[PDB]
RNA sequence: ACCAUAGUAGGCCUAAAAGCAGCCAUCAAUUGAGAAAGCGUUAAAGCUCAACAAAUUCACCAACAUAAUCCCAAAAACUAAU
RNA sequence: CGAUGUUGGAUCAGGACACCCAAAUGGUGCAACCGCUAUUAAAGGUUCGUUUGUUCAACGAUUAAAGUCCUACGUGAUCUGAG
């Protein structure tokens, strides 16, 4: 049993890792790239 | 498999669910008289 | 047992006793890409020129 | 030929007396005789105090939690004093003197037997808390240049930010969190107890919103 | 040559080149400035 | 029209017959099968039966 | 196209520039409103190392790359096309775009190993003797990461490390 | 300490687009819930086990009909992560006493009164 | 060569087993189902 | 890439402080150059930056070795996948 | 704990490189020789004696070198019993 705050990054539970992966940020991607757009 | 397609079409997820493959009597006498009903 | 049934040859030099047994040839799983010189001139001309190089530039 | 631009002029900035950092004590004048339990709540979670500029225009922003002791204080003080301009720049502390005691046991002692002996004192710092705030009639490039070394030498990750930089990063974070595409978010799932995830999660996660894990803070996790 | 994790130019004549899969700070005026990214 | 590796899908294009022609062909096929059944030119029959 | 001609006649060197006729762009692009050449010809997220006819349009006869300020491509497509040209050259495409060395073609070496979708240089990668276990595995990179945005008709992501 | 989870009332405030997305009537709420237990109660708290027991969902993948009252809605909210809930649909109306033996429940969420006529 | 200290899924240093796309899709499906449930449990 | 001239060694202490151990002022000439932002001399001298005149792709941070019997399924960037 | 025989040595050594030599190089406050560091490379070697049971330790003579470790700080169904 480790403490709540540790130095070794405290590897998370598998369910928490899945939750983090699902809740990862998704930037809005436009249909057409505006750089070379008119 | 193919459960989502059956669910969209309205059939049961399993072909054994309330389909004609199970509700109908699976056999009958050669004379045409009805067979005894199934326990299931 | 199934490895003993396998025959591997570095090149297209197969003994006749093995050649006489072949039935069919399986298709290649990967399509070999063409080289630039292997493309026909009609296809090269059909493919459009995307950009126009300036005349003043030197290659 | 290049176009000239007006140089920002600092006329409303007055340098106070003793612009250099004040000397700090490893042990306070009144030592704590009673040993205290090492609470980790003073590090876990975002910082509540010293989160905004008071009089300066630049600061050392900590992106994680940690402990700052007399060695770190001396390093920061000496570096800032030797790399600052006393005539045009001034600095100020944002963290207090080391007060939380740390107990240690000598090598060869088996587990138990009571609490150890107070070895040194440390100051807890949370993520988002300023450490040193500087001001003056100077630009942002040189202060960032000579404060990045201090930020790197700090235990927790840190940056040499300004008012404009802090505003820019906070606005970018808000914009990202409001234009995030996936309908599922950590805060929403934690609040709604979706999938029964409260069993795996912690009560502090409802406030941390998945941005804080232990003492580590990830600003890119919305 | 000095093997380092971070390479920085010690003068204006040092140039950074990617060779053999690594980064190299090469200096001709001061040969002591030869740095190799590990 | 430019022709690249990813310009076209990597599968041959499929063209389906017109619905009217398909219905007529199906009618012809079912009529032929019905004529075969009536003439009794089938020797042996197998059946998949649920029981 | 400009060519430099040098003439030697009795301790006299004459250096001259000669301008030749050059091909022009096709009259009808599918998207004339696009500023970028590829982005206006609708070849974005379409080309690859296999498409040699597009990669050969703007490259030096010795296999060198062409400046973006002269080509006109956007930065991302310029980098992607540079990667594709490097991959094709390493794989063995563009056989006629190599320098002509009369002295070096006689001493033949070991036969060129067939390769494709090569990311790094052949002479700069050390073999992986450890290869890693299941959880920590040193995967072998294949293809350029700049081509991960190409259209996938099957829909499966392109494995860039295997 | 891991205890019961309070669910704020903001979660159960439907958006205008939710009705169109889920095929619900914005004006009149449905009358009966069809609940089906998807996940197991193992590795789940004992209070959730007791709720699933008192809701009559012991057998998984077997639909059960319940009222649309807040008294049962509270328990459904408590164990909402283990069940699928659908609105009961009656295209042919409530079955009478003469059609009790000829009824059926289609998987789409509707109750057919006349099933397998001859 | 590469050993996992302690037990495989207990100690401070655990197996670095990552999350898969199948797991992500399953979690998304479960979240959608629960969102529909909590919508139906609103009125 | 492109070049670097003028009051002037600005005024004080110091054997010397000439942009450069230090302190105070920080003006003014040529369209165009700071009593000088880095090297260098005991002090100089001398070598670079920014200022004009010549063009003008983009250019802020981010890369990090290792143990012992023998590495460890093989492999695969596109035929349609809620 | 219904036994995993416990230090040093004798014999045999296996392996790692965080290399002592032997090999190829870079920088040096590298003019040359002696030197100081930095990289790669482990197919091969890494002495003989006095005192101490000694591992260590100090000393004598050399060598191109008398390297650091793991191996139940290797090896007692191979040995030695000084502690
Ligand atoms: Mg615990
Ligand atoms: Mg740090
Ligand atoms: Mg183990
Ligand atoms: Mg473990
Ligand atoms: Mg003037
Ligand atoms: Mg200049
Ligand atoms: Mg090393
Ligand atoms: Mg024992
Ligand atoms: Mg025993
Ligand atoms: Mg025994
Ligand atoms: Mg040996
Ligand atoms: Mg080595
Ligand atoms: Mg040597
Ligand atoms: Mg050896
Ligand atoms: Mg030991
Ligand atoms: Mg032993
Ligand atoms: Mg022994
Ligand atoms: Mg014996
Ligand atoms: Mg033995
Ligand atoms: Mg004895
Ligand atoms: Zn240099
Ligand atoms: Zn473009």
């Amino acid at each position: 049993g480790s403490k709540a705050v540790t130095r070794h990054r405290r590897v998370m539970h598998f369910e928490r890792q899945k939750l983090m992966a699902v809740t990862e940020y998704i930037p809005p991607k436009p249909t057409i790239n505006p750089r070379c757009l008119p | 498999a193919g459960s989502q397609w059956r669910l969209q079409q309205g059939f049961a997820a399993n072909p054994s669910g309330y389909g004609p493959l199970t509700e109908l009597p699976d056999w009958s006498y050669a004379d045409g008289r009805p067979a005894p009903p199934m326990k299931g | 047992t199934m490895m003993q049934r396998l025959h591997l040859f570095p090149d297209e030099d197969i003994p006749e006793d093995i050649l006489k047994n072949l039935v069919e040839e399986l298709p290649q799983p990967r399509k070999v890409p063409r080289r630039l010189d292997e493309y026909t001139q009609e296809e090269i001309e059909a493919f459009p020129r995307v950009w126009s190089p300036p005349e003043d530039y030197r290659l | 030929f290049k176009t000239l631009l007006p140089v920002p002029t600092f006329e409303d900035v007055a340098i106070p007396e003793k612009p250099k950092l004040r000397f700090v004590e490893r042990v306070p004048l009144v030592p704590k005789v009673r040993r205290e339990r090492k609470n980790l709540s003073d590090i876990r979670g975002p910082s509540t105090e010293a989160t905004e500029f008071t009089e300066g225009r630049f600061a050392i922003l900590a992106l994680g939690g940690g402990y700052l002791h007399w060695g770190h204080f001396e390093m920061m003080r000496l570096t800032i004093n030797r790399s600052m301009d006393p005539k045009n720049m001034f600095a100020l502390w944002r963290v207090p003197a080391p007060f939380k005691p740390i107990t240690r046991k000598g090598m060869g002692q088996r587990m138990g037997g009571g609490k150890g002996a107070i070895d040194h004192y440390v100051t807890p710092v949370k993520a988002g808390r300023l450490i040193v705030e500087m001001g003056g009639r100077c630009e942002f490039k040189e202060v960032q240049g000579f404060l990045d070394l201090v930020a790197h030498k700090l235990p927790f990750p840190a940056k040499a930010v300004s008012r404009e930089t802090l505003e820019k990063m906070r606005k970018d974070q808000e914009e990202r969190e409001r234009n995030n595409q996936n309908p599922w978010t950590f805060e929403r799932i934690a609040t709604a107890n979706m999938l029964g995830i409260r069993k795996v999660l912690s009560p502090y996660d409802l406030t941390h919103k998945g941005r804080y894990w232990g003492k580590f803070y990830t600003p890119e996790r919305v | 040559f000095k093997t380092k994790g971070v390479l920085k130019k010690r003068c204006r004549d040092c140039y950074l080149v990617k060779r053999r899969g690594r980064w190299f700070i090469y200096c001709k005026t001061n040969p002591k400035h030869k740095q190799r990214q590990m | 029209v430019p022709k690249t590796s990813l310009g076209s899908p990597p599968w041959p294009d499929i063209v389906l017959p017109d619905p009217v022609e398909e219905t007529r062909h199906h009618a012809e096929v079912v009529g032929q099968v019905n004529e075969l059944i009536a003439a009794g030119r089938y020797g042996r029959l197998f059946a998949v039966v649920h029981f | 196209f400009r060519e430099v001609v040098e003439i030697l006649d009795g301790k006299t060197t004459i250096i001259e520039g000669r301008i030749t006729e050059t091909p022009q762009e096709s009259p009808n692009p599918p998207n004339p409103t696009g500023q970028c050449p590829i982005c206006r010809w609708n070849l974005k997220h379409k080309y690859n190392y296999e498409d040699v006819l597009l990669l050969s349009q703007f490259i030096r006869p010795h296999g060198g790359m062409l400046p973006r300020r002269i080509t006109g491509l956007c930065q991302e497509e310029h980098l992607k096309i540079e990667e594709c040209v490097k991959m094709a050259h390493r794989a063995g495409l563009l056989p006629n775009h190599r320098p002509k060395l009369p002295e070096g073609f006689v001493p033949k070496s070991k036969p060129r190993l067939n390769r494709y979708l090569t990311r790094w240089s052949p002479r700069s990668v050390k073999p992986i003797y450890n290869k890693g276990h299941r959880w920590n595995k040193v995967r072998m990179p294949v293809g350029s990461p700049l081509l991960k945005d190409n259209v996938s008709y099957s829909g499966r992501p392109l494995l860039l490390y295997h | 300490k891991f205890t019961r989870s309070r669910i704020p009332d903001k979660v159960f405030q439907p958006s205008p687009e939710d009705h169109e997305k889920y095929g619900g009537d914005p004006q009149y709420p449905h009358k009966l819930h069809i609940v089906t237990r998807i996940k197991s109660t193992k590795r789940r708290p004992y209070w959730e086990k007791d709720i699933i027991k008192m809701l009559g969902l012991e057998k998984a993948h077997t639909p059960q009909v319940h009222k649309n009252i807040p008294s049962v809605n509270a328990k459904l909210k408590v164990v909402k992560h283990l069940i699928r809930i659908k609105p009961l649909k009656l295209p042919q109306g409530l079955p009478t006493e003469e059609d009790m033996a000829n009824t059926c429940l289609k998987s789409n969420g509707e109750l057919v009164v006349r099933w397998l006529l001859n | 060569r590469n050993r996992i200290p302690g037990r495989q899924w207990i100690g401070k240093h655990r197996r670095p087993r990552p999350v898969s796309a199948q797991a992500k899709q399953n979690m998304i499906r479960r979240l959608e189902t629960e969102a529909e449930n909590q919508y139906w449990l609103s009125r």
